[PDB]
């Protein structure tokens, strides 16, 4: 029973009212595709059956950062297994080209961003040392096709927002787009390294005497335990 | 008088346990269809080597590393470890020369007395413990800019080491394949 | 001519600004030309020049970005900007040297909580603000200044007395450098207590009633009952100054004697021998006692010292993989030690591993293309080899997942394919430069499928033969390649390939190259054709 | 900013487009705009070295 | 081992694909050939599938002397002072006092080798 | 321009008829590296009079 539509009618038969909205609930998935078109025809074909209301995508001028606000229990499970199942299959089996069909032995794998500002009180796990200073990033791992919505309504029935800012999200675009430039350009530090933008000239000129007497520390350390090891 | 004391302890007579500079590790029960090269090659890349023996019928070797680092994750990771089918048990011990002396101050009981390993006069800056080479250089953090020679001398690390690492893995994957080494 | 454009005419200001933008991994000439331009401003104050205000504050900025591991300037920076008068740009520098060090930092932390008394004046927040810091920082060996702050601040405010006792009683636990203050503190407080019903404040009634056989209404004489409950205390407080005296003792003398070096340094420093492995020994220790803050603050403790080395990134990586299990956690830590270490082969390797491990194609893909375009798309012609082999096996698994394959029985073409056997030919056309000469011909050999030989073969092996390069030719290990290509095809008969070697592949190597290619191919001879070593010492006199 | 402008050795180096901006960001050092073009001639045979 | 696990990464990323790389990857062993051989590289026990009993924590700062160390049993030090003005904090269960100066050797050199 | 206090930012206007202070103008080029003899070991941790012989009578390594 791999079919989104039918696990949403399974989930939505017994999760006590997953229909209610959060108060004030917020999701960040920043994603990137390498082709255009099949990506924003499936946009097309989830924005027809979401809303434009409660599901918004900002291109950042390539990465699709999908925001999710005020967004239902029972439309989260929808989305996040939609968009997940696309972009897992981008590679997979690119040649089914099928959106809302999950095929078998696909596991679902990603991460999505939360406000720091939320309380918790085992598929889907917090993960320490966030990058982003002011965001709570989260991993989803070991999904077959009802075990990722069940874990789902499971996490999220459980956490609780409280009072998110009003521009929170263009937050988030500036603090993720400052982190990946400095790994970009430490990337492009990489061939400069040697004497491009160090100093080397007088760093060695410093740095030898030291060298040079830790050599012969080395070789005397060699001879006093040679000496103490043989009986000689 | 005032209620803060430093603290003052004894010294717990350096034996060969007790010693924060010993190296050397006593491997027991080996199964005597181990040799000292192939031993060699079961306790190699833990770190660098200064001498590895077998004692002819004793059934007991010894390992004697350059870095404390290297033996005590020596130690740590092969406990237990079958050579030759028969396990293994790691523990601390001396060298041959100091072995020789206890075994003769023992059999005359007359001292039973050991002396400290010797240590490597700090400050050295050159080093980074538990590192290996086999066979320009800026000397800036990030490398190893000195490393010691495998046997003893001390050479200057290069960029050439990482090629020459894989080419002898590539080497001995090769040879020792169609069997003209068992290490 | 005002002051700042007499400073901005200034003949210095260009050289050692000029010194800076050449060299900007030095800090020398970064802290020179900032001592300069804040000396050059005699009078610090609110009526200075608002240019050379400005002027200032964009050096520290840009000094803080090109290090950020300097406590003591982003504490500087703090102080200077809060003596320019304004406090929320100051209290946005701390949070923005706090974040630089994911929340981790003890100087950062008592520095700016000493600063947040005096501006805050509000309770729930000042307290709040140290709850916060506690739990990042609080069981540093060296956390005794936050915690006596602490305390002070909940003395010199708090009231009822409760909260007081509640935190005194968390800090007698932790191993602290410190911890014979903190209980002397607990010892006398317990000894000027004076009525039974203020050992409510220590502990709960039935939890005093049933352990320490204590009992508060106790009505009657109460001088000695309270002399028992006082001793009794004391016994139980001197037990906990065991088991901490222990903790505490053992940690300094194993680990925290050997370690000299506790602060950041610079780029151009190097670390003693010693301390590395105390390092070492000392994170090992802590993962062991298996507690997450107090390994997190280890972590980034030792982080200080030896930044740069890598080993330290990479130890925490593998702890995070497989003690903790969290992937993610790993990448991030070796996305920011990118920044950092000055090595950077083994972090990206394990980088692309970790990544691979995700199922997060997408970035590996940008990663690759990012590694590719530092080069200036000449990759190939690197210098280093490790970085060009990492990424040709991970653009390789990239190009085959990402193509179908052009050969038959599902052989996808690894290195075979127009976009990277052109980069290997490159490579392989330089021929005494570069260093992976011999590993890239080994690791091409193995295909083992009768069409995908064919191709490898000829245009590999016979476009070199028919070139004629002396180094190829020349060197054994190159002839053992060719033949091991050849003998191990599952296409051919065994008479088929044997007749194939002996006869065409030996011929056309020339006899003035015996002397060097009869080692390897002896050792082939000797490995495989016992029969054929006859007509091969023979051919070769 | 005046007379203030911000360069980038690290990316001017990799020959990319925004080696130079007016805006402080992460890795940018401040220059003399009098001065720029005596910046350029001081990398000047580094980048050679890296174009050779 | 440390040069098969070399070997077989390089040929595995070169000769194969993510196809193939995802239909090999099971989470119940965390087994991935990607990432595996670089965990295993020089652990030669290394397993991917209370803590105060085990020979790991018993001589944890130093290798070669089991010692059996005093801990509290319930110990507050994980927990925030926020949380912990909730309710009135428990007095320290202890565990190994009685052990802080007998301190045990296993003497295998000795044992083994001088009394053989 | 931290710890010296006398040339900090915001209680240095106090100290600026009445020791070899620490000069601001120190850069990091002076003692390149530190280890060279010049610092000396941490003060080991204070312990209360009173409970001193709770401490272990030996220690577990020998050190000179």
């Amino acid at each position: 029973s791999f079919d989104i539509w039918k696990n949403l009618d399974r989930i939505r038969s017994t999760k006590k009212n997953a229909g209610q909205f959060i108060k004030g609930s917020l999701l960040i998935l920043p994603m990137r595709t390498e082709d255009k078109q099949q990506f924003d025809e499936c946009m097309d074909e989830l924005h027809k059956y979401i809303s434009k209301d409660i599901l918004r995508c900002y291109p950042q001028k390539m990465l699709f950062y999908i925001v999710l606000k005020d967004f239902n229990i029972l439309d989260s499970c929808f989305v996040l297994s939609v968009l997940l199942a696309f972009q897992k299959r981008l590679w997979m089996a690119p040649s089914e080209k099928s959106y809302f069909r999950v095929p078998k032995n696909i596991n679902l794998t990603g991460s999505f961003y939360l406000p720091k500002n939320i309380e918790t009180g085992s598929s889907i796990v917090e993960v320490g040392f966030n990058v982003v200073p002011d965001f709570q990033q989260f991993q989803v791992k070991a999904c077959h096709v009802s075990k990722f919505m069940n874990e789902l309504s499971n996490f999220f029935s459980q956490v609780e927002f409280g009072k998110c800012e009003a521009n929170v999200i263009n937050y988030f675009k500036r603090e993720y787009n400052r982190t990946y430039s400095q790994i970009s350009l430490a990337l492009y530090e990489l061939p400069l390294i040697g004497d491009g933008l160090f100093d080397i000239k007088s760093y060695i000129s410093k740095t030898r005497p030291i060298i040079e007497t830790s050599k012969a520390q080395m070789i005397k350390h060699i001879s006093e335990m040679k000496a103490y090891n043989e009986i000689s | 008088m005032s209620q803060f004391i430093y603290p003052v302890q004894q010294q717990p007579s350096l034996n060969h346990f007790t010693d924060p500079n010993n190296t050397t590790v006593f491997i027991g029960g080996l199964s005597s269809l181990v040799t000292e090269d192939e031993l060699r090659a079961y306790f190699q890349p833990f770190g660098t080597i200064v001498y590895v023996k077998i004692p002819v019928g004793k059934c007991c070797g010894f390992v004697q590393y350059v870095d404390r680092l290297s033996a005590e994750a020596a130690i740590a990771g092969m406990q237990g470890f079958p050579i030759a089918n028969s396990r293994v048990r790691l523990s601390w011990g001396r060298s041959a020369k100091q072995t020789a002396l206890l075994q003769q101050a023992m059999l005359s009981n007359s001292l039973q007395v050991q002396q400290q390993q010797p240590g490597l006069q700090q400050p050295n800056y050159g080093y980074i413990p538990s590192s290996t080479c086999e066979a320009s250089s800026t000397m800036l953090p990030g490398c190893q800019i000195l490393n010691y020679s495998n046997p003893q001398q001390v050479i200057m690390q290069g960029s050439e080491a990482v090629v020459n690492s894989t080419n002898a893995m590539l080497n001995r994957l090769e040879q020792g394949s169609n069997g003209f080494m068992f290490a | 001519m005002d002051k700042y454009t007499a400073l901005i005419h200034d003949e210095n200001f260009s050289t050692l600004t000029l010194n800076v933008s050449r060299y900007p991994k030095s800090l020398a000439y970064w802290e020179k030309l900032l001592n300069y331009i804040v000396k050059a401003s005699a009078p610090i104050c609110k009526s200075t020049e608002p240019q050379l205000l400005k002027l200032i504050r964009c050096t520290y900025s840009s000094m803080l970005n090109e290090f950020p591991y300097l406590e003591n300037y982003y504490i500087d920076f703090a102080l200077l900007e809060y003596k320019l008068g304004n406090v929320s740009m100051s209290h946005k520098i701390f949070q923005r040297g706090l974040q630089a060090f994911n929340q981790r930092s003890l100087l950062l932390w008592t520095s700016y909580l000493k600063f947040c008394n005096n501006v805050i004046s509000h309770q729930k927040q000042l307290f709040k603000k140290y709850e916060t810091a506690e739990e990042y920082v609080g069981l540093h060996f060296f956390s005794g200044e936050f915690w006596d702050l602490y305390l002070e601040q909940i003395s010199s405010r708090c009231t009822s007395s409760k909260k007081y006792w509640n935190v005194l009683r968390k800090i007698l636990e932790i191993p602290l450098h410190s911890f014979s203050k903190f209980y002397a503190l607990w010892l006398q407080r317990i000894d000027d207590i004076m009525d039974l019903k203020q050992l409510s404040q220590l502990t709960s009634k039935d939890e005093l009633l049933k352990k320490l056989k204590i009992d508060i209404n106790y009505s009657g004489r109460k001088g000695p009952y309270l002399q028992d409950a006082k001793k009794k205390l004391k016994k139980i407080t001197k037990e906990m100054y065991m088991v901490v005296q222990y903790q505490v003792l053992e940690i300094y003398s194993i680990f925290e004697s050997k370690i000299y070096i506790n602060y950041y340094t610079s780029p151009e420093t190097l670390v003693s021998s010693d301390e590395i492995e105390t390092w070492i020994k000392y994170l090992d220790y802590t993962i062991t006692l298996q507690t997450d803050s107090l390994t997190h603050l280890n972590f980034q403790r030792a982080l200080l010292p030896l930044a740069h080395y890598d080993l330290v990134w990479i130890k925490y990586s593998k702890w995070l993989i497989n003690s903790k299990n969290d992937l993610l956690g790993a990448k991030n830590v070796l996305l920011m030690g990118l920044k950092f270490s000055l090595k950077k082969t083994e972090i990206i390797k394990l980088l692309y591993s970790v990544i691979c491990k995700l199922n997060e194609y997408v970035l590996l893909r940008n990663l690759l293309e990012k590694i590719e375009s530092s080069y200036s798309d000449n990759v190939e012609n690197v210098d280093d080899f490790e970085i060009f082999w990492d990424y040709l096996q991970f653009k390789t698994f990239c190009q085959n997942s990402l193509y179908s394959s052009r050969y038959s029985d599902s052989q996808s073409n690894g290195l075979l394919n127009k976009e990277l056997f052109d980069k290997v030919w490159k490579r392989l056309s330089c021929k005494e430069k570069k260093s992976g000469q011999e590993i890239l011909l080994n690791n091409l050999v193995q295909f083992y499928s009768k069409d995908t030989v064919e191709f490898v073969e000829k245009n590999i092996f016979q476009k070199i033969i028919e070139f004629g390069w002396e180094y190829y030719l020349q060197n054994g290990m190159f002839w053992n390649c060719y033949c091991r290509l050849i003998y191990f095809d599952t296409s051919r008969s065994y008479l088929d390939k044997r007749q194939y070697i002996v006869r065409k592949i030996w011929p056309q190597i020339d006899k003035k190259f015996a002397q060097s290619v009869l080692p390897s191919l002896t050792e082939f001879c000797e490995s495989y054709f016992p029969e054929e070593m006859d007509t091969l010492e023979e051919m070769f006199t | 900013m005046r007379d203030i402008v911000f360069v980038s050795p690290q990316l001017y180096l990799s020959s990319q487009e925004g080696w130079k901006s007016d805006s402080a960001k992460s890795g940018f050092i401040p220059i003399l705009k009098n001065d720029l073009q005596r910046f350029q001639d001081s990398l000047k045979h580094i980048v050679d070295a890296r174009n050779s | 081992m440390n040069d098969i696990l070399t070997d077989y990464k390089t040929f595995y990323l070169t000769h194969s694909n993510i196809v193939t790389y995802e239909s090999s990857i099971i989470d119940s062993n965390t087994f991935d050939p990607i990432l595996y051989p670089e965990l295993k590289m020089s652990n030669p026990k290394y397993d991917p599938v209370d803590w105060h009993k085990k020979t790991e924590w018993k001589e944890a700062g130093h290798i070669g002397i089991t010692t059996e160390r005093p801990q509290i049993s319930n110990s507050i030090i994980e927990c925030n002072s926020g949380t912990l003005i909730q309710k009135p904090i428990s007095l320290p269960n202890f565990r190994n006092l009685e052990k802080i100066n007998q301190v045990k050797i296993n003497d295998l050199y000795t044992e083994e080798f001088l009394k053989e | 321009k931290v710890f010296v206090d006398a040339n900090r930012f915001d209680i240095g206007d106090l100290v600026k008829r009445a020791q070899t202070s620490r000069s601001r103008d120190e850069t990091c080029e002076s003692n390149p590296f530190p280890r060279l003899n010049n610092p000396k070991k941490l003060e080991p941790p204070k312990i209360l009079s009173q409970w001193s012989n709770t401490i272990p009578k030996t220690s577990i390594f020998y050190s000179v």
